[PDB]
RNA sequence: AGACUAAUCGAACCAUCUAGUAGCUGGUUACCGCCGAAGUUUCCCUCAGGAUAGCAGUGUCGACCUUCAGUUUUAUGAGGUAAAGCGAAUGAUUAGGGACUCGGGGGCGAUUUUUAGCCUUCAUCCAUUCUCAAACUUUAAAUAUGUAAGAAGCCCUUGUUACUUAACUGAACGUGGGCAUUCGAAUGUAUCGACACUAGUGGGCCAUUUUUGGUAAGCAGAACUGGCGAUGCGGGAUGAACCGAACGCGGGGUUAAGGUGCCGGAGUGGACGCUCAUCAGACACCACAAAAGGCGUUAGUACAUCUUGACAGCAGGACGGUGGCCAUGGAAGUCGGAAUCCGCUAAGGACUGUGUAACAACUCACCUGCCGAAUGUACUAGCCCUGAAAAUGGAUGGCGCUCAAGC
RNA sequence: AGGUGUCCUAAGGGGGGCUCAUGGAGAACAGAAAUCUCCAGUAGAACAAAAGGGUAAAAGUCCCCUUGAUUUUGAUUUUCA
RNA sequence: CACAGGGAUAACUGGCUUGUGGCGGCCAAGCGUUCAUAGCGACGUCGCUUUUUGAUCCUUCGAUGUCGGCUCUUCCUAUCAUACCGAAGCAGAAUUCGGUAAGCGUUGGAUUGUUCACCCACUAAUAGGGAACGUGAGCUGGGUUUAGACCGUCGUGAGACAGGUUAGUUUUACCCUACUGAUGAACUCGUCGCAAUGGUAAUUCAGCUUAGUACGAGAGGAACCGCUGAUUCAGAUAAUUGGU
C-alpha cells in the first residue's frame, strides 16, 4: 500500500541518508546496476548513448528498477546477450518518512491529531538535477537504432521530462573518439580490464617503461 | 535546548589543520603597556584564563598589566544601548593589533613633509583625497590591431 | 525597436606585467550608444575574462549603409532560446538595408516562435552576393523573371470620422 | 419518589450584616489645535492577570558647546554557511583487472593429496572505475560584522615613589621646550547632551527572499526587512495586506499605476506575423488543470535519393542444387532448434503474409515495361484540437468581437 | 540523536623516567590466543561518565614526597532587569 | 445540581486540502489453442470528484431545534430499461465493449428504530447522487440524550460503563415577502377580434399473422409492414352499476 509517486516528487527536505541516527530502513529495491558483457574491453563498444535528465525532481528506486528491466528486454531480443552494456548512473540515498494515521488512531493510549508528527521511514528515493545522466549504452556502431529505441521506450516509467542525446566520446572514456584514435596510436595507453590507462610522464622511468613500453621507440 | 559556557563553540575554539601541539614561544616574549590597542583570539590549548565565545574576534584597548594577563575594555552592544565589559585574559589569547599602524606611518610621513616644504617654499597638499575619475590619452594601434569577435554556437559537451 | 549597427572597442586595463592589452572589436546592432556598451561587455564576459570594472572602452562609431538604395537578399546565423532548450537557426530576407533586416528579423522571431529579445544572439549576417545561393521558397518567388500581379478586393480609405455614408463603395480600385 | 413542609425544597419564608467580593460581561455626556504607540525581554500555583525593561507625552536645564551619523572610502582582524571533494581522513557504495594458496569451498591429474600441480568461488592486498553526507571534510565565497582615520596629537630634556631592576635601569604622574602658513579621506548636520514625573500596551495578522513538522491546507512554528492593525485617495469590475501614492481650504498646468469599439473621459491609430475552435481566446498576486497523441497549420535540424530517369501510379516476371540439417504421427520456406552457400541472370529471400493433415494455389521482398521532375525518412517548438464528468438560471464586468475589439 | 540528582585521600598538587593501539618476523610443551626479542608505527590507544574540543621527553603511563580540597574580605565574566 | 464568562475551546452544517474512499487514463512483460491491444493487464506512472473517513478550528455558546421514516417539487450523468447506431474469438437465439442522448420510468412484501443489509415475487428495468448530510410553527417519537427502576463487571464507599432492558409534556403566524386564486381608479359605455410573451405531454408492453420461415448437421430459433388489446399518466362526464 505505497503511496501515488505524485505525493513525493518535490525536493523538500534536506538530505536524509541512513546513519546511526536512523535506523531500521528497508533495503532499496534496486540492487543490480550493471547489465551485458559487463567485461567487454574499450575497442569492441566505441558508441555511447546516454538518458539526461532536464528537471529538478526526485526518482523512486522502485521507478528505476522497473525502468532497467525494460530496455534489458529490449536490447537482449534485437541485438543479443553479447553485443552491448547497460548501466544505471543513479543510485538512491535519500530516505522519505511517512505517518500513519489510522492505524495509529487506536482507542487504547497514544495519540490522535497532529500531536508529535514526526514520520518513521518508509523507502529510498534518488536525487536528480539538470543535466544529470540516468542511465549509459554502449554498443557497435551498427546498433545505432536499436540503442535509440530502448531508451525511448525505457523513459515512459519516469515522472517528468528525459532527452536521448548520442555522445562524442569513445566508450565511457572522457577522450573525443579523434582525440582518443591518436592518441592511443601515439602509444600512451594501456589496455585494463574493461578499461584504460594513461601515461602521464612523472613516475621513475624502470617502472614506466615496463608499463608503457611502445611509447618508447 | 541548553545555554553553556562554551555552547556551540565546536569550530571556533579548535586548533587549525596540521597545527598542533607546541605553542611557538615567540607569544611569551612580547610586551604591552596600557593604551595599545590589541584583539582577542582565543587558543583551544589553554585552558585557564580564557574569555566567552562573544569576544573571539573583538578588538579593545588595554588598561591594567598583571603577571601572565591583560584586563581589556570592549563594548558591548545590548539592545538599544552599549556597555563597557572589563575581561581579564592570559596573554597566550591576545596579540598586538595593525589598526593603527598606518595612521602611526602617515602621520610621521606628513610631520616631515611638512618640515621639508616650509624650509623650500611650495605648498604642501598633505592630506589624501579619494580616488577620482580618470585622465584623457591615446592608444597607438601599430604593431596591435584589433580582433574581430562573434558569439558562438550551441553544441552538447557530454 | 529602431536599431543602428556600432563598432565598439575595448581594451584590458593595462598593468607592469603586461602593458599594451590587445584589443577586441565587435559589430552591434542597438537602439543608441548606451545600451551598445552595455551589450559589448555581456557578450565579452562570455569569451574572455574580462569585467567592465577591470577594462575599458577605447572607441564607439555609427557604420552606415553604403548603398541604402540597393535591394539585396541577406542570409543571418542566430541562437535563440526556447522554453525547453537552447536551438539554431538560419532566415532570409529580401529589402535593402542590413539594419532593417535585424528589423524584420526581430519581429519575424517574436512572432512565430515568441522569442523576447532577451533570448537571442546573433552569431552572423550576410548579404547573399549571387542569386543561385538563395535557399528558402518564400523569396525564390521573389526574384522571378518579369514579375507582376494585380491587387484584388483593396478597401478604400474613408475619413474615420465620416459616418453615415449616401452610396455602396466599390473595391474595384 | 430526595417526596411533602401555603403555586417556593438535593435544605422554607421575612428583616439586618449589605452598596457582601469578582483576574469576568455591559456603559462611561461640548468644540478646535499640536505630538503620537504596543502585542516584545526577565520573574510569579503565571497562561482571560500583574511587576520589570522597552516604545510615548509633558516640564525643563547646560551650550548655542560646533559635536554627531541605521551611509560610503582607505588600512587592518575574526567566521565554517551556499558552492566544492572522495585516483584526501571518517562513513555509505557499483564493477571489472593484476598479484597471490595454504584463508575458506567446490572439482580434476592416482577423490591419491598435507601435490606452493591444473581449474575455479569467495576472502585479502595493489593500480583504476560509477554514485552520496543536517548531526563528514584538505579547501572556500556573496551579504552582513570588530577597530582606526590625531591638538585629549607628535617629538626633546629631567622631578616624585614605601613598586620593579645588579644598577636612575624601568613604570605611572609630572615641570620646561619645539612642531599649525595647511588641525591631516567624502557627504550631511530640516535637529547636541543630561534630568524629572507619568499614560496606554504586554491575544496580533499579511508579503518577497532563507527556512523547520506535515501528503497537503485560507495549517502549525522561526530570521532580516516592508506593510495592515491606527489610513483615507487613483488602478486590479467587487475585495484590510497587491501596483501608484500618503491628506489644511481653493484656482490653473503636468503626470504615475492603468487605459483609448459602447457602457466610459481618450485611436474602429500605424508596421510585421500567427490562429477558424459543433467547449476558441482575451493581462501579475487571482480565483486553476497534467502525462500522452494529431498527414490542422507555420517555422526549423539532420540524413538519404535522383535525367546511367526516383517517389506515386498502371502492367510483366518473381527460377535450380533443394521436400537443405535435426527434430516427430506427420512440419515439402512459413509449429519449433540451429545454420544463413552458390549457380543463371534484368531479377528473385535456405523467405513477408494468406492457405493445406501434409502438398498444391495466392502474395510480398527484388528486377523490368509506360510517363517526364526534384523527392523520401527521422526529429525540434509556436497557435489550435482530443485527453476535459455535478447538482436553483450565469458570467473574459456586460453587450459583443473573426485581415479582431484575440496572441 | 542523547545526557544529569552521581563518583574520587586520589581519580587533587609537585617532581623524575618511559611511550601507545596495531602490524611484520622469530623462540620447548604453546595452538587463533599465555611469556620473551627485534623492526615499523602522527595518535588510528588512554584521560570515572553523555557528546564535542584538547593532549606525545604529556594533560597518558610507572616511581618518590605531600594535603593550595587551608585563612581574610573585595574586583570581573555567561544566563541578565 | 448552581453562578460569571468563552465561538481565545470540542460534538452538526458551511469553507481550504484529498492521505484514505470512489472513478478515469498513458507504456506494454504476459493471458487469450497460434496471435501484446476481440476482451484483459503485472512491474511503474499521470489525473479527476467531494455522496466515505481523516487533518485544521475561520463563522455561530445573551441558542441556526441535534437519527430515521411518511408526503412533495426540482436538478446532475459517471446510462438499469426505452430510440437510433459502431465493434466481437457476432451462423440463429442469448450476450459482452463503445457513441449521440437525462425527453420518459425505475415496484409489492417477511426481520430490524435503523441509515446499511439479506431473502420471497412481479416487471422492460427494479441505476447512482445533490438541494444547510432537502424536508419538526409539515407529521410521528421507534433510538440516542435529564429526572424513576432492574441486571452484569469495576470501586471500601458515594458512584462509573460509545454494556443490556422497561416507563417518560413535541409551544406561537393575524405582520413582510414568496406561492395559489379573486376585485380594481384614470382616457364615455359596449359588442366582435389579432397575438408579443409565458407554459406544454404522453409512456411501455402483450396476443394473432409474418413463421416452425431466414440461419443451422442437429438441438433450436428472429425481424419491418398489418390487425386487436393492455400497464403508468393527463383532461372531462353521470344514461346505466355501486356509495352517501
Ligand atoms: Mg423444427
Amino acid at each position: 500500500a505505497r503511496r501515488p509517486a505524485r505525493c513525493y516528487r518535490y525536493c523538500k527536505n534536506k538530505p536524509y541518508p541512513k546513519s546511526r541516527f536512523n535506523r531500521g530502513v528497508p533495503d532499496p529495491k534496486i540492487k543490480i546496476y550493471d547489465l551485458g558483457r559487463k567485461r567487454a574491453t574499450v575497442d569492441d563498444f566505441p558508441l555511447c548513448v546516454h538518458l539526461v535528465s532536464n528537471e529538478y525532481e526526485q526518482l523512486s528506486s522502485e521507478a528505476l528498477e522497473a525502468a532497467r528491466i525494460c530496455a534489458n528486454k529490449y536490447l537482449v531480443k534485437y541485438a543479443g546477450k553479447e553485443g552491448f552494456h547497460l548501466r544505471v548512473r543513479a543510485h538512491p540515498y535519500h530516505v522519505i518518512r511517512i505517518n500513519k494515521m489510522l492505524s495509529c488512531a487506536g482507542a487504547d493510549r497514544l495519540q490522535t491529531g497532529m500531536r508529535g508528527a514526526f514520520g518513521k521511514p518508509q523507502g529510498t528515493v534518488a536525487r536528480v538535477d539538470i543535466g544529470q545522466i540516468l542511465i549509459s549504452v554502449r554498443t557497435r556502431d551498427s546498433n545505432r537504432a536499436i540503442a535509440l529505441e530502448a531508451l525511448r521506450r525505457c523513459q515512459y516509467k519516469f515522472p517528468g521530462r528525459q532527452k536521448i542525446i548520442v555522445s562524442k566520446n569513445w566508450g565511457f572514456t572522457p577522450l573525443r573518439r579523434e582525440e582518443y584514435l591518436e592518441k592511443k596510436a601515439a602509444g600512451r595507453v594501456r589496455v585494463d580490464g574493461a578499461y584504460v590507462q594513461f601515461l602521464t610522464n612523472h613516475g621513475n622511468l624502470e617502472e614506466n617503461m615496463r608499463r608503457f613500453p611502445d611509447a618508447f621507440k | 535546548h541548553a545555554a553553556g559556557l562554551r555552547s556551540g563553540t565546536r569550530y571556533a575554539f579548535s586548533r587549525g589543520f596540521r597545527k598542533h601541539g607546541q605553542i611557538p614561544l615567540s607569544t611569551y616574549l612580547r610586551t604591552y603597556r596600557v593604551g595599545d590597542i590589541v584583539d582577542i583570539k582565543v587558543n583551544g590549548a589553554v585552558q585557564k584564563g580564557m574569555p566567552h565565545k562573544f569576544y573571539h574576534g573583538k578588538t579593545g584597548v588595554v588598561y591594567n598589566v598583571t603577571k601572565s594577563a591583560v584586563g581589556v575594555i570592549v563594548y558591548k552592544r545590548v539592545k538599544h544601548r552599549y556597555i563597557e565589559k572589563r575581561i581579564n585574559v592570559r596573554i597566550e589569547h591576545v596579540k598586538p593589533s595593525r589598526s593603527r599602524e598606518d595612521f602611526l606611518r602617515r602621520v610621521k610621513e606628513n610631520a616631515e613633509l611638512k618640515k621639508k616644504a616650509k624650509a623650500e617654499g611650495v605648498p604642501v597638499q598633505l592630506k589624501r583625497q579619494p580616488a577620482m575619475p580618470r585622465e584623457a590619452h591615446t592608444v597607438s594601434i601599430a604593431d596591435n590591431k584589433p580582433v574581430t569577435l562573434a558569439p558562438v554556437a550551441y553544441e552538447t559537451t557530454i | 525597436g529602431r536599431l543602428q549597427e556600432y563598432q565598439v572597442i575595448g581594451r584590458h586595463l593595462p598593468t607592469e606585467a603586461n602593458p599594451n592589452p590587445a584589443l577586441y572589436r565587435m559589430r552591434i546592432f542597438a537602439p543608441n550608444e548606451v545600451v551598445a556598451k552595455s551589450r559589448f561587455w555581456y557578450f565579452l564576459r562570455g569569451l574572455k575574462k574580462v569585467k567592465k570594472a577591470t577594462g575599458e572602452i577605447v572607441s564607439v562609431n555609427v557604420i552606415s549603409e553604403k548603398h541604402p538604395l540597393k535591394v539585396k537578399n541577406f542570409g543571418i546565423w542566430l541562437r535563440y532560446d526556447s522554453r525547453s532548450g537552447t536551438h539554431n537557426m538560419y532566415k532570409e530576407y529580401r529589402e535593402t538595408s542590413r539594419v532593417a533586416a535585424v528589423e524584420a528579423m526581430y519581429a519575424d522571431m517574436a512572432a512565430r516562435h515568441r522569442a523576447r529579445f532577451r533570448s537571442i544572439h546573433i552569431l552572423k549576417v550576410v548579404e547573399l552576393e549571387k542569386t543561385e545561393d538563395v535557399k528558402r521558397p518564400y523569396i525564390k518567388q521573389l526574384v522571378a523573371k518579369n514579375l507582376s500581379f494585380p491587387l484584388p478586393h483593396r478597401v478604400p480609405k474613408i475619413s474615420t470620422k465620416k459616418i453615415f455614408s449616401a452610396k455602396r463603395p466599390s473595391t474595384f480600385s
